[PDB]
């Protein structure tokens, strides 16, 4: 929607572009001058 | 004082449930009411005279009825109509 | 109808290019007639709308025998020219190819 | 998932005000000095014809109905919903024609 | 008003070749 | 606020600057817009008493908001000092063509929230329950919406179908009904194939009282392919947008001459027609604007100074072409069979037949060819 989607997160391989399993997430939208 | 005249002044129709009636047909008759001192009974003739009838002048709604059901049946001559018969 | 016989025998050139536009006026007259045969036969006057059929019909003329396109040029040697041939009796096909007499 | 969208009225390139769009010269400003020591069109001409410009694509976008929330984003319980399944949300429509950037 | 144009109708009265008006006129 | 707030001084010497000091650049906000298209609503005339339907029917709205566009016209239009409002104003007539394609744009946004609905509750939902894995034995059932596990997956099913529910209201529509028009009903004439699919979508919410978005769902006719019938609804609503581009200068010329002679019946009798195609998951379920009553088919023999015929030949000059739709004549029923191959008259309206709307204008432009329906010349073209 314009902003960033992010997950605030409360030995990782870059190569494999993907967002980290995670139960129960933590969602947030901020624009990205912050 | 005693009585001689009424001039009933009938404004406008709002929910005719004219049924059996092609929705054309029903916006290309002449929709007319006609007043009679009860005792008449309906005397057909009395429906005629040119003293008792109102007949409509603007264009009538020949709307759906009740929508959300003949809508989905079709069919459904029955319409819902009005008419802003103005005159006394 | 004897025209033919006059524009074999005119001599100068007014009185060629008027009898030669008269014949070729009197050939879409008769095409003209000759389709309106085919509009009547086929009963298209109960379907299509009479008027602005017979319009039609006339733009479509004046638009293919006068014209600066390849289908005037066709439909002149082609239908028009022998038409001249059988009503007016002389055989001018092949040497009055349309920008010659294509003047208003 | 995303579900595009081909409309009949985009924007319909008749309307009387899309001609101040094309040629901005026609729009009626008066002038208080010499009309004749201005630039035939006008900043205020070519500037106006840009933000008149704007609005009719802006009404043109689907997603305009919800433009002002739109802005303020989803809030925490929207965003694990978008999260949850490829589905189509409401707010994220197939872009298929680059008008409003 | 699109149901007249074009056409219009050509006439081919019987005005006589011998009445005096044309015999003068000829002669 | 947020609004252009009387569109003043613009003077023509003022500056560069001063452009970008008084203005916004959502210079009208859609709220503002929005707030006074429900006033093209409650304001309006023949309403009856309460009831409505028809008039408030996105279809007539963006009709009549377009006849609001066509008046008091740009030549006489005047800037800077007509502070008073209800005049000729330029802030006037940028704020009405907004509620133009406003009223355009809201049909849009329902019409892609009625569109996942379908697809997904009939279609792509009885085999999203399960069946993920195709190695494992893939049992799903035929849609006939058309014509014990473990705690843990199951407990994160019922948050599944309780976030969604977050989906599906608020920004959509707080949930609908459906109605699935069996194969028998006068709304064929919106239908070309006799295998597609209809779907009623009333709001089930509070709304404005209008809801009726009626959806078509493609998948073939015999020897017609699904591919072939989605394409032929494709290549319609491309074609229906240069109609309404020629049938919106109709407006304009017509409102134009109408107002300025008799400044000294209907406005027009050829109403544009809004759909949407959508292009989902597998399919294309483009949706139409819902009539209060049956379509009729009108016959194209027609008095020729009636008003059907007069401006219908501005439209065909327009459209540098010849006579669209072919004599017709309709007594009643249907045939379902060999697919109707001519343009035709919808005559949408309870009142009097001062508004039509084109449809079938698919097969007004040639198959082209060298036979395939779907391969045709452009509209534009």
């Amino acid at each position: 929607l314009g902003r960033v989607l992010i997950q605030s997160t409360d030995f990782h391989d870059r190569f494999a572009y993907k967002p980290d399993p995670r139960a129960h997430p933590n969602l947030s939208v901020d624009a990205r001058q912050e | 004082p005693v009585a001689h005249a009424v001039w009933i002044e009938i404004r406008k129709v709002v929910n005719v449930p004219i049924y059996g009636l092609t929705f054309r047909q029903i916006c290309e008759a002449e929709l007319s009411v006609v007043a009679m001192w009860e005792a008449e009974r309906a005397c057909a003739a009395i429906l005629r005279r040119k003293s008792r009838k109102i007949t409509a002048v603007t264009r009538c709604e020949v709307q759906p009825l009740n929508i959300s059901a003949i809508e989905r049946m079709s069919g459904s001559e029955d319409s819902l109509l009005s008419c802003y018969i103005r005159g006394q | 109808k004897s025209l033919g016989l006059m524009y074999n025998r005119f001599a100068g050139a007014v009185f060629r290019d008027a009898s030669l536009r008269e014949m070729l006026a009197r050939a879409a007259k008769h095409l003209f007639l000759k389709q309106m045969e085919v509009l009547v036969r086929k009963k298209a006057y109960r379907k299509v709308l009479w008027v602005e059929l017979l319009q039609t019909t006339i733009v479509a003329l004046f638009n293919i025998v006068l014209g600066t396109t390849e289908e005037t040029r066709s439909f002149w040697q082609e239908q028009l020219l022998p038409e001249v041939a059988e009503i007016f009796g002389v055989d001018l096909v092949g040497t009055v190819t349309p920008r010659s007499v294509c003047h208003p | 998932w995303l579900p595009a969208l081909r409309r009949t009225i985009e924007l319909p390139p008749r309307l009387p005000l899309l001609r101040f769009v094309t040629n901005p010269g026609m729009i009626p400003l008066l002038c208080q000095q010499d009309a004749d020591l201005i630039v035939s069109p006008s900043p205020s001409q070519i500037l106006l014809s840009k933000f008149i410009g704007h609005t009719l694509v802006q009404c043109a976008a689907p997603l305009w109905r919800v433009w002002d929330a739109v802005e303020k984003g989803l809030d925490s319980d929207n965003l694990l919903a978008a999260y949850v399944s490829t589905k189509a949300h409401p707010l994220i429509i197939r872009q298929s024609n680059w008008h409003l950037p | 008003l699109r149901t007249f144009c074009g056409f219009f109708p050509q006439v081919k009265t019987v005005v006589p070749a011998s009445l005096g008006i044309i015999r003068t006129a000829q002669e | 606020d947020c609004s252009i707030k009387n569109l003043a001084s613009l003077f023509l010497e003022t500056s560069p600057e001063e452009m970008f000091a008084v203005c916004p650049v959502p210079l009208f906000s859609p709220e503002r817009i929005f707030q006074r298209i429900n006033a093209f609503m409650k304001r309006g005339s023949s309403v009856s008493e309460g009831t409505s339907i028809w008039l408030r029917s996105p279809q007539h709205v963006c009709n009549k908001l377009l006849d609001k566009v066509v008046s008091r016209d740009i030549s006489s239009a005047r800037v800077t000092d007509e502070i008073d409002p209800k005049k000729n104003t330029v802030y006037w007539h940028i704020l009405a063509s907004c509620q133009c394609i406003s009223a355009s744009s809201a049909f849009a946004f329902v019409a892609t929230n009625t569109a996942i609905e379908i697809i997904e509750r009939h279609i792509y939902g009885i085999s999203e329950d399960s069946l993920l894995i195709g190695s494992l034995p893939f049992d799903n059932p035929t849609p006939s919406g058309l014509f014990f596990v473990f705690d843990r997956v199951e407990r994160k099913a019922r948050e599944r179908r309780k976030s969604l529910e977050v989906l599906k209201r608020q920004w959509a529509g707080g949930d609908l009904d459906l109605c699935l028009l069996p194969d028998n009903h006068p709304f064929n004439v919106f239908r070309l194939f006799k295998f597609d699919r209809m779907f009623m979508a009333r709001s089930r919410t509070e709304a404005s009282s209008c809801g009726c978005q009626l959806a078509i769902l493609v998948l073939g006719d015999e020897e017609h392919d699904i591919e072939e019938a989605s394409k032929l609804y494709g290549i319609e609503i491309q074609a229906q947008q240069v109609m309404n581009d020629a049938i919106v200068e109709l407006k304009r010329r017509s409102g134009l001459q109408a107002e300025t002679r008799e400044h000294s019946g209907p406005f027009t009798v050829l109403q544009v027609h809004l759909m949407t195609a959508i292009d989902y998951k597998g399919f294309r379920v483009v949706v139409f604007s819902l009539p209060a009553t049956v379509p009729r088919l009108l016959n194209w023999p027609q008095p020729v100074s009636s008003q059907l015929s007069q401006e219908l030949a501005f439209v065909e000059q327009r459209l540098n072409l010849a006579s669209l739709v072919k004599p017709q004549t309709w007594k009643g029923s249907v045939k379902n069979d060999e697919i109707l191959m001519k343009t035709v008259l919808l005559s949408l309206d309870p009142s009097d037949d001062d508004s039509v709307v084109f449809y079938r204008l698919c097969f007004a432009f040639p198959q082209m060819d060298n036979a395939k329906l779907c391969e045709r010349i452009r509209c534009n073209a």
